[PDB]
DNA sequence: GCTTGACAAAAGTGTTAAATTGTGCTATACTGGGAGTCACGGATGCG
């Protein structure tokens, strides 16, 4: 009945259970059977590039060799595919170390596969070393690079996450020396950096929380309902400025004719572009210092309380 | 690569399954890389003697 | 003005039309200077 | 595939279902179902309906 | 969730470039489909993210 | 608490009857589509642009193709030449002469 | 309704140094996870 069968009905929707069984459809290779594959890959690649090298000039070749070269290329490609498939189990073994540290397990396996690929494009039989020994380093490289590059919503770069890991490991380890969680003094005494930089690093290592968490001992309110907006438009100000635009530009400006005209350009009230002295001295037929003089006259006359009394109340 | 909207792959009824006349489990196997399916076949090598 | 509300099944072309840009990069905001990135999920 | 992979086309995943829906014809199954509903008596009638 | 797409898609864009074996690309496309399914409506398939 | 948005609000005078002169350019894309961009009075004429559809495009007028170029990617063959000389590869090609 | 000239402060150019960011590389050998069930209507089939 459903009680017994349900435990296996979902088995088809678990890539962790299914990939690890579809993976093992090829037996793991040994040392004797991989040098041949590597040599054949190298031969195929070199022949493939020699086709282009010769075609740069153009010549015709015997049919037998013409077909043998293509066979070599294809079968070296097959050798590469076989070698890639023969070590996905090692990839999984290495990847299963990093489970739970942000990245998804299957993503870690895929990145280990990328590391395996880059390893096979450098494994050299001529040195006599095993494929596993060389490829483990590259698998770790790829997996760790990915896990440090995209395991956070905010990307702390490789060089920064590096020092963050150094700080974390030192903080974890040094506790046993004194029985306390190290503070900036103790951390700085061994990180070879000053306390303020350590504080900056600790702040930089911060991670964002989710708004969807539910607070209030009930599943009704949310963390985010009570977020006050600091940017929200306030109607009164929207009104007030308009009134100022209808009080400053409209009334007080219309009291000195051309003498007030300089204020229109000097402060850019009519266009928004402030203008320098000479730039508005040459629109008329006067020098920059004449503009300065008329501006001083206007400032002295307008600054007087008799007119400033109306304009002051906005921010008195 | 292409992708299929989940709301139509399943839901009792599975709109995609009824549209293509495939059972939900058979359709599940195809979409999710578990079995092959024949898209088309040419009669020139089926009725050719 | 509102007379009725239609709910169709969006095709690929409609989805392309609805977007003024493509998200080609997975970062949200720069960890430093706190600004959106050039191709992230928050790009200006 | 090795012995006559040239005679046909087979695929898996959502791409193959894309092709299947592409070649699927609406005018075809409609008549078949309309006939089966009335032609059939038992469960087949309900499935066609 | 969106990132889980943009990542898995991007890596797939790389894997096609490298011409990786069928298993690698099939697994990548399966993960892409699963991630899009989680993005649209989580929990209707398998365990939720 | 107070929340921030990495933004701000302004309320100065909007208008349409007075506007700075646009300089409109159009770009054709490698996917066959064309788009338009209005630029400012500075009279700049950029030759390349990145369009909405996620693909780069070039000015329809067609001035100064390929403005700039970047280092080509490295390839498995280069990665092989870094650990082998041509003589050994030719020797292997000889070794694979027949079955 | 305003000029010549002279000084000092602020707004730009350019070269260089320092820091900040991105990609590659490490060779004994190791080879395939693990996590705390029942109730409801609908598809199939019996006569």
């Amino acid at each position: 009945r459903q009680a017994r069968k349900d435990a296996e009905l979902t088995a088809s929707a678990d890539s962790v259970r299914a990939y690890l069984k579809q993976i093992g459809k090829v037996a793991l290779l040994n040392a004797e059977e991989e040098v041949e594959l590597a040599k054949r890959i190298e031969a195929g690649l070199y022949a493939t590039q020699k086709l282009a090298e010769l075609a740069e000039k153009g010549e015709k070749l015997p049919v037998q060799q013409r077909r043998d070269m293509q066979w070599i290329c294809r079968d070296g490609d097959r050798a590469k595919n076989h070698l890639l498939e023969a070590n996905l189990r090692l990839v999984v073994s290495l990847a299963k170390r990093y489970t739970g540290r942000g990245m998804a397990f299957l993503d870690l396996i895929q990145e280990g596969n990328l590391g395996l690929i880059r390893a096979v494009e450098k494994f050299d039989y001529t040195k006599g070393y095993k494929f596993s020994t060389y490829a483990t380093w590259w698998i770790r490289q790829a997996i760790t690079r990915a896990m440090a590059d995209q395991a956070r919503t905010i990307r702390i770069p490789v060089h920064m996450v590096e020092v963050i890991n150094k700080l974390g490991r030192i903080q974890r380890e040094l506790l046993q020396d004194l029985g306390r969680e190290p503070t900036p003094e103790e951390l700085a005494k061994e990180m070879d950096i000053t306390p303020e930089k350590v504080l900056e690093i600790q702040q930089y290592a911060r991670e964002p929380i989710s708004l969807d968490q539910t607070i209030g001992d009930e599943g009704d309110s949310q963390l985010g309902d009570f977020i006050e907006d600091s940017e929200a438009v306030v109607a009164v100000d929207a009104v007030s400025f308009t009134l100022l635009q209808d009080q400053l530009q409209s009334v007080l400006e219309t009291l000195s004719e051309r003498e007030a005209g300089v204020v229109r350009l000097r402060f850019g009230l009519t266009d928004g572009q402030p203008r320098t002295l000479d730039e508005i001295g040459q629109v008329y037929g006067v020098t920059r210092e004449r503009i300065r003089q008329i501006e001083s006259k206007t400032m002295s006359k307008l600054r007087h309380p008799s007119r400033s009394q109306v304009l002051r109340d906005y921010l008195d | 690569a292409p992708v299929t909207h989940i709301w139509y792959f399943k839901g009792v009824p599975s709109r995609l399954g009824y549209l293509l006349d495939l059972a939900p489990k058979d359709l599940e196997k195809i979409i999710y890389f578990a079995a092959y399916v024949i898209t088309s076949v040419d009669d020139e090598m089926r009725h050719n003697e | 003005f509102f007379d009725e509300l239609r709910i169709g099944l969006a095709t690929a072309d409609d989805i392309r039309n609805w977007s003024y840009g493509e998200v080609k990069k997975p970062e949200t905001i720069n960890y430093r200077t706190l600004k959106p990135e050039k191709d992230g999920l928050f790009c200006e | 595939q090795d012995r006559y992979g040239e005679y046909f086309t087979g695929a898996m995943g959502a791409e193959s279902i894309k092709k299947l829906i592409e070649n699927f014809d609406i005018d075809a199954e409609a008549e078949s179902l309309r006939e089966v509903i009335r032609s059939g008596k038992g469960q087949k009638k309900l499935r066609a309906l | 969730l969106y990132r889980r797409v943009i990542n898995r898609n991007n890596r797939l864009k790389r894997l096609i470039d490298l011409g990786a074996p069928e298993i690698i690309v099939n697994n990548e496309k399966r993960m892409l489909q699963e991630s899009v399914d989680a993005l649209f409506d989580n929990g209707r398939r398998g365990r939720p993210v | 608490l107070r929340g921030s948005r990495l933004g701000a609000v302004s309320y100065e005078t909007d208008r349409n009857h007075d506007l700075a002169p646009r300089q409109v350019a159009r770009y054709r894309t490698d996917n066959g589509e064309e788009f338009d961009v209005p630029f400012a009075d500075d009279a700049e004429i950029p030759g390349t642009w990145l369009c909405r559809n996620g693909l780069e495009g070039t000015l329809i007028e067609g001035d100064v193709p390929e403005p700039k170029k970047v280092k080509p990617p490295r390839t498995h063959w280069d990665m092989l030449l870094e650990r082998r000389s041509v003589e050994e590869l030719e020797e292997l090609l000889k070794e694979r002469l027949d079955l």
